[PDB]
């Protein structure tokens, strides 16, 4: 029978806005007594009021900031303004895109071999850093790069300790000079200062020790464990590209420096950058750095020259995820590792909502890469760079607040970009705003006349 | 499945000396059974690390042991317009200890040596030595196989071909039961590894103090090579002596080589002249396959068995993921002149990092039923990592998979409870064989005494 | 290699 | 070079005596001293090494003793086959260098020694040549000076001296010496003498013959 | 039983070489250290040098270097002296020499090999009888001279070796490139001359047997 306009006191054109999104009021001065002002717009223009008498209003959702997309400032969210204009309990929806256009973070920390052997491969070890520092840059904004030095554990029999001048410069009984020997030495923390990474690179010389196989290992190790000095970023890929020409020391090789202690898997670097456990405590063993690689989640190559190969290829096996690239004079082997690395990276879009009034309540309805409208979700994951996902969020505000203006952000985790949605009320008829204090019709002390009615 | 793990006795070091890092049981010419413990970090009388010996007498109750002292003053010999240096500084005197008969030889793998002349050097390296020591006489003499009076020079114009400079003599070490000494020296020949062999009535009656080189003419050492799978391989940092040939005329050394080809690890049975009968290689690479060596008849048929140890084998496991366990490799000796074939049977342990087969221990017949049976050491073994050593009872099949009894630490964590053990000797002398454990970490040395 | 230094 | 030196250079003892024999270095050798036995007639053998070892099957009653640049070598009751020639040997530095020895030699009393001159025999005559003979012989000890006199003249160039080893039966010394001449000059004169000059007396023991005179 | 054997008496020409030889028996000759060592009469010991027959390499007093050259051969056990431009004062007898324990000790010694340098040809002795001058005493002394023999040994005997005791046979001395020996005996005046007493030398390298009666001086 009858509707819920009609039927709830109504006694103004506000009062009838605040029963309904779908009550209409009739200002029309023409309109019989029987006829009752508040009701839906059908009835009332078949009630013979003026359609420009009708107040009615419809909420609407305009973009105010409305950026394109970016190719390759750069804007990720789209639209980035939007002015929402509801009525009380009413609802509206409005549309967002995100795309994945920023670069993806990348760590690459380089070990280098500085020992005797690598007199020869100095050149192409300081070849592969500088081309890994360039091309990488070129390929994501967001890389860092660090690296880090290692000859052996400074103890005989691995170190010559004679004759006295021998410690200081251990090249001495060939009649020429090498930098002291040392366990591992962290060198540049990981940094995006590219200019600087590779000038340092290229002011790395040998040093000199006495057995074949060298403590890279104690260096994979601590490169991993001591995340204040290298500086991992939390929220970022890991590689680390370890270099080198012959065999690696491996646990239960220290015994034959006196060294029985198993190895802790703890951080001993601190202030002079110099690995402190280096002459006290034996190599680790490939479970053990298995763990930690693990546990710290970093990606190990090994980039070694032609001769040793097959031996790291044998050790790449037993440490699950780790590869192996050809270190030499020529640098494209050992890059694609890295490439083909990145190429594997995917990222996640997750709105999330900030400052959102009590009064105001979101629903969503997200359309990722596979093209299928899934509803009250608000995350798409599986993107690559350039990928774009879409979401449809409808915001339904209770009643009518006196606040009249807020605003809130969705805004993608991990994205600076935002949607900004400023709310506003319309609570109100345009016929309030002609009030006419003076009574007039009614005359019995009640004041005002707005939109053909007594108080 | 019958030494007594309640009733303990416990020998003990000063701190920091690693008593317990080897040991071995000695037995005076009376026939009174002692225990000879290493401690390689022993503070010598000028407060530097020399290392030291002690000889327990047994006791109930345990407790100090006395010093069986040795000389700890370097030397300096200015001869043949040459000087010729010592070093025990660092030496680790007790890395390794062994009795035979009324001697007992306990070795420096790092004492130090060096040859001046003029303004050259044959460079201060760690040739090794052992001291030999006759308690019930008070003889002293050395055996020092790899010092040199070459310079340095002369190696570079060789490439550096029969370089002893790094041996590290008696880094391992086994008497036979004629008296030959045999010492492992796994950075001879360029970290290639070595023997060296010599009577032990010769060695004494060779020695005599402040020569520093002298001749051993009895003495055999093993040979050098330019094939690059021994490169690296540590051929002799364990060692152990049997009978593989089915002649008891002769003898056979079994060696270990744990980083043998390329790390993945092998040990190999020689004759006395260093000719190879069998070659066992590793099966994985890193895990030390022949850091330890056993040769004990576990099966009761007469021909010993061999028993490997690779205390870093990664055990496969669900999703592709590998777990460091450690192996022990059980080869039963067949009849007539064939080979040694593939294992039958393999150990492996239970705890991460565990290091099973650190140690491997001939116990004799412990529970007196006529097989031989062997202890197993997991020095970090056991739920809480404290260290663990499991004895295996050997029957017609070989060994048994499951242990008959499980000895855990009484130390605290770090002890390596279990990295040095004997057994094979009745200490208590009521008639069953009893097993001596050692743990470095903790300055200790415990005794358990196997009952009926 | 034999020792450290370049083939 | 290291100069060796060692004292004395012969001694004469006895029978159970305990004798040494020093040896000193033109500079300290630290113990890096050997010392060699050659018995009369025989090759050598090594007594001790290093200073004061002896080597394997050398009689206890041998042993060194000494330090820097001064050591000594010390036989206690001598056997009868300790009569021999001794020497040091230093191995401090190369070149090796000897001492110049030491002969334990046999004592006894003091003896005169027996003279006998011969004239040229006839067949050396007919050939053309002449030697004048002379033995000194039975004599201790071993210092003994001869001279030759032609008509009362000292005769020296032409003469040839050799003496024995210490005798095994008696412990004497024995020596041997001939005047060759030219047969021409020698039948140019009378009277040939044989003078042994030998601490056992102040003058001289005199031989002699005039040629024909019989 | 360690025992150094040396090769036999060397008789060489000035100018030329030689090369003497020490073969070890009981032992192998790459064990230790092998020196050479060089005796003279008036001279005494003279080290000349040593090898290390493992490895070939040596050490020489510098008086030695150039004209001594040591090598060794491990095949034949063999360690070897080579002296060339041999002159007058190369005549001595050789040692070879090696440690018994310590390294750098002289303890074990060779026989010996004689080396004699010489221009002289093989020359047989004259053999001359010397009697008494012009009544006896008690006892009577008889000599034998041996003159102008190369190259030595030669063999005195008197009546066959039958008449050894109360003789004094000296060594030989060198006069002219040749060797000059003597031989006295003594007996009871009654002994001779009324039984015979003769000399007998015996020279090898010329392949000459001497025998000489010693008679009584007439008028
Ligand atoms: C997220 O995405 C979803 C999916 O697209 C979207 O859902 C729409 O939500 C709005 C609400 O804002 C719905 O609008 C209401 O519709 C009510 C009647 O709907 C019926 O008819 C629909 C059309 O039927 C025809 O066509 C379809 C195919 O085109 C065909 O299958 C039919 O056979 C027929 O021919 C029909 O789709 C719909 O079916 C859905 O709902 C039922 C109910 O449970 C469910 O069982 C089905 O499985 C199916 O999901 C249904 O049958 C209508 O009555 C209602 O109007 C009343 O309320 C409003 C106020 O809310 C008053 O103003 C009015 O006076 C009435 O009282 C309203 O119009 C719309 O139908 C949904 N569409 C679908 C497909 O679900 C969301 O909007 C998205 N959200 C965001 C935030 O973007
Ligand atoms: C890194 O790891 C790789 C893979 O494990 C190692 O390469 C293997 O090396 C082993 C040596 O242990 C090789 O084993 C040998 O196999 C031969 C037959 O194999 C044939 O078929 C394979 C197919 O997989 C071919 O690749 C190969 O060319 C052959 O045609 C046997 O003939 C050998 O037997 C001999 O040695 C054994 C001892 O091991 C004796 O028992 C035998 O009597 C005989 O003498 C041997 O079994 C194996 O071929 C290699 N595999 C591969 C895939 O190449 C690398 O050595 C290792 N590298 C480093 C640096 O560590
Ligand atoms: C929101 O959804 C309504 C459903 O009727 C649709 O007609 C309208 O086009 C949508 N608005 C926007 C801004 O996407
Ligand atoms: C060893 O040091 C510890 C302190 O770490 C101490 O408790 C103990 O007394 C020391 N050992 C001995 C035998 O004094
Ligand atoms: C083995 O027999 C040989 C026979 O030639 C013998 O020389 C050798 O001494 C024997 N071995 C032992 C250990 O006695
Ligand atoms: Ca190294
Ligand atoms: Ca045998
Ligand atoms: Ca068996
Ligand atoms: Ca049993
Ligand atoms: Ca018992
Ligand atoms: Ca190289
Ligand atoms: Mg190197």
């Amino acid at each position: 029978g009858p509707n819920i306009c009609t039927t709830r006191g109504v006694s103004s054109c506000q009062q009838c806005l605040a029963v309904s999104p779908m009550c209409a009021w009739c200002s029309d001065e023409a309109l019989p007594l029987g006829s009752p002002r508040c009701d839906l717009k059908e009835n009332l223009l078949k009630d013979n009021c003026a359609p420009e008498s009708i107040e009615f209003p419809v909420s609407e959702a305009r973009v105010l900031e409305d950026r394109p997309l970016s190719d390759k400032q750069v804007t990720q969210v789209s639209p980035q303004r939007i002015a929402l204009r509801l009525r009380p309990d009413d609802s509206k929806n409005f549309s967002i895109q995100v795309r994945q256009v920023e670069d993806y973070p990348v760590d690459i920390y380089y070990l280098m071999d500085l020992s005797y052997s690598m007199k020869d491969d100095l050149w192409s070890i300081q070849n592969l850093g500088t081309k890994l520092a360039t091309q990488m840059r070129k390929l994501t904004s967001n890389l860092r790069i660090g690296f880090g030095a290692f000859v052996d554990k400074p103890v005989s029999p691995y170190m010559y300790i004679s004759p006295p001048e021998a410690l200081e410069n251990p090249c001495y009984d060939m009649k020429t000079t090498c930098l002291p020997m040392f366990g591992y030495k962290h060198v540049l923390t990981l940094t995006d200062q590219v200019t600087r990474f590779n000038e340092e690179v290229k002011k790395q010389s040998v040093s000199r020790n006495r057995d074949a196989p060298e403590g890279g290992f104690d260096a994979i190790m601590q490169a991993t464990v001591c995340d204040e000095k290298i500086g991992w970023r939390n929220d970022a890929s890991h590689l680390l590209v370890f270099t080198t020409d012959a065999k690696t020391h491996i646990a239960l090789d220290g015994r034959l420096a006196g060294i029985v202690q198993p190895n802790d898997g703890q951080c001993h670097v601190g202030s002079d950058n110099h690995y402190s456990a280096s002459t006290t405590m034996d190599y680790p063993s490939l479970g053990l750095m298995t763990e930690k690689l693990s546990q710290k989640n970093i990606n190990l190559i090994f980039a070694v020259t032609e001769n040793v190969v097959n031996l790291y290829q044998n050790y790449s096996e037993l440490i699950p995820g780790t590869t192996v690239g050809v270190l030499s004079m020529d640098s494209s082997n050992v890059l694609q590792l890295i490439v083909d690395a990145y190429g594997k990276i995917r990222s996640k879009v997750e709105l999330e909502v900030r400052d959102l009034p009590e009064e105001l309540s979101l629903s969503f309805n997200a359309t990722c890469l596979n093209n299928e409208v899934i509803p009250g979700l608000k995350s798409c994951m599986g993107l690559k760079i350039g990928d774009t996902v879409s979401f449809s969020i409808e915001a339904k505000v209770r009643g009518c607040p006196q606040e009249k203006e807020k605003s809130f952000t969705i805004k993608p985790v991990g994205f600076k970009d935002s949607l900004i949605v400023q709310v506003t009320f319309d609570c109100d008829c345009a016929c309030q705003a002609q009030a006419e204090p003076n009574s007039h019709r009614c005359n019995n002390g009640n004041g005002t006349f707005e939109c053909g009615v007594c108080r | 499945l019958n030494l007594d793990p309640v009733q303990l006795t416990f020998y003990a070091g000063p701190n920091g000396s690693q008593f317990g890092f080897s040991l071995d049981f000695h037995k005076d010419s009376h026939g009174r059974v002692a225990i000879v413990v290493g401690a390689p970090r022993t503070l010598g009388p000028s407060q530097e690390e020399t290392g030291g010996v002690f000889l327990c007498p047994w006791r109930a109750e345990g407790g100090q042991c006395p010093s069986l002292l040795f000389d700890l003053r370097d030397e300096t010999r200015n001869v043949g317009s040459q000087t010729l240096q010592t070093f025990k500084a660092r030496q680790g005197l007790g890395a390794s200890v062994v009795s035979w008969s009324d001697v007992i030889v306990a070795c420096a793998p790092w004492q130090h040596w060096n040859v001046l002349e003029k303004t050259e050097e044959a460079e201060k390296t760690p040739v090794g030595s052992c001291f030999l020591a006759q308690p019930e006489s008070g003889r002293r003499a050395e055996y020092s196989p790899c010092r040199g009076n070459t310079l340095s020079r002369i190696y570079v114009e060789n490439d550096f071909s029969w370089d002893k400079r790094y041996c590290e003599a008696g880094f391992s070490s086994v008497v036979t039961q004629a008296g030959e000494l045999v010492l492992g020296a796994p950075g001879g020949y360029y970290f290639l590894g070595l023997l060296a062999q010599a009577p032990v009535a010769d060695i004494f009656s060779s020695y005599r103090p402040g020569i520093l080189l002298w001749h051993v003419s009895s003495q055999s050492l093993s040979f050098d090579s330019s094939n690059p799978e021994y490169f690296d391989g540590y051929w002799g940092y364990s060692v152990a002596v049997g009978e593989f040939d089915g002649d008891l005329n002769t003898t056979e050394y079994v060696v270990g080589a744990p980083t043998w080809s390329w790390t993945l690890g092998a040990v190999e049975i020689l004759d006395s002249y260093y000719q190879r009968l069998h070659r066992l290689r590793g099966e994985q690479m890193a895990s030390y396959f022949g850091h330890s060596v056993a040769v004990t008849d576990v099966n009761g048929d007469g021909r010993h068995d061999l028993l490997v140890g690779a205390p870093l084998y990664m055990e496969s496991r669900a999703d592709r993921k590998l777990a460091e366990v450690g192996r022990v490799y059980l080869f039963l000796q067949p009849r007539g002149p064939h080979a040694l074939g593939a294992p039958s049977l393999l150990l492996t342990g239970t705890q991460l990092y565990g290091r099973f087969g650190s140690a491997i221990a001939p116990l004799g017949d412990l529970d007196r039923d006529g097989y031989n049976d062997i202890a197993v050491a997991a020095p970090y073994g056991g739920p809480s990592g404290r260290g663990q050593v499991l004895v295996f009872l050997g029957q017609s099949e070989g060994l048994r998979s499951r242990p008959s009894q499980v000895l855990d630490s009484p130390f605290p964590t770090g002890s390596a409870f279990g990295f040095s053990l004997r057994g094979a000797v009745d200490i208590d002398d009521n008639g069953y064989p009893d097993l001596i454990v050692g743990a470095y970490g903790a300055n200790q040395v415990a005794v358990y005494r196997a009952q009926p | 290699x034999r020792g450290d230094w370049p083939c | 070079d290291i100069l060796m030196t060692q004292s004395p250079s012969s001694m004469s003892v006895s029978l159970g005596d305990t004798v040494s024999i020093t040896c000193h270095a033109s500079q300290g050798i630290s113990s890096n001293i050997g010392w060699l036995q050659q018995k009369p007639g025989k090759s050598f053998m090594g007594l001790i090494y290093y200073g004061t070892n002896l080597v394997d099957g050398v009689p206890s009653r041998f042993s060194g003793s000494g330090s820097g640049a001064d050591y000594s070598l010390t036989i206690s009751s001598l056997d009868s086959e300790d009569f021999a020639d001794y020497y040091c040997v230093q191995y401090a530095q190369l070149p090796y260098t000897f001492g110049g020895g030491t002969k334990l030699e046999i004592k006894r009393a003091d003896a005169a020694p027996t003279v006998s001159i011969f004239p040229p025999s006839s067949e050396q005559l007919t050939s053309g040549g002449a030697s004048v003979v002379c033995f000194l012989n039975n004599f201790y000890p071993k210092d003994i000076n001869v001279k030759w006199k032609i008509d009362g003249s000292e005769r020296q160039n032409g003469v040839l001296n050799s003496w024995t080893d210490q005798d095994s039966k008696d412990s004497t010394y024995s020596m041997s010496s001939t005047l060759t001449l030219t047969k021409d000059e020698y039948e140019r004169h009378n009277s040939y003498t044989c003078e042994a000059t030998h601490k056992t007396s102040t003058s001289p023991i005199v031989k002699s013959f005039n040629r024909n005179e019989c | 039983e360690v025992q150094l054997q040396q090769s036999g008496a060397e008789l060489v020409k000035p100018g030329a070489s030689v090369k003497l030889s020490c073969t070890a028996s009981g032992f192998n000759i790459k064990d230790t250290y092998v020196h050479w060592v060089k005796q003279r009469p008036e001279q005494g010991l003279e080290w000349i040098g040593r090898i290390d027959p493992a490895n070939g390499y040596t050490k020489y007093d510098p008086k030695f270097q150039g004209k001594a050259t040591i090598t060794a051969d491990t095949s034949s056990n063999t360690a070897y002296l080579q002296l060339s431009s041999l002159t007058s004062e190369d005549t001595a007898v050789y040692y070879c020499v090696r440690p018994l324990y310590d390294y750098y000790a002289m303890d074990y010694w060779g026989q010996g090999t004689s080396v004699t340098v010489s221009s002289a040809k093989t020359t047989a002795p004259s053999v001359y009888p010397l009697a008494p001058v012009c009544t006896t005493g008690s006892s009577v002394t008889l000599g034998c001279l041996v003159k102008g023999y190369f190259p030595e040994p030669v063999t005195l005997t008197w009546n066959s070796g039958s008449l050894s005791s109360g003789v004094h046979t000296f060594p030989a001395v060198l006069q002219s490139d040749l060797y000059t020996l003597s031989s006295s005996v003594t007996v009871t005046s009654s002994t001779w001359p009324s039984q015979s007493i003769t000399c007998n030398v015996a020279h090898p390298a010329s392949s000459t047997k001497v025998d000489k009666k010693i008679e009584p001086r007439g008028p």
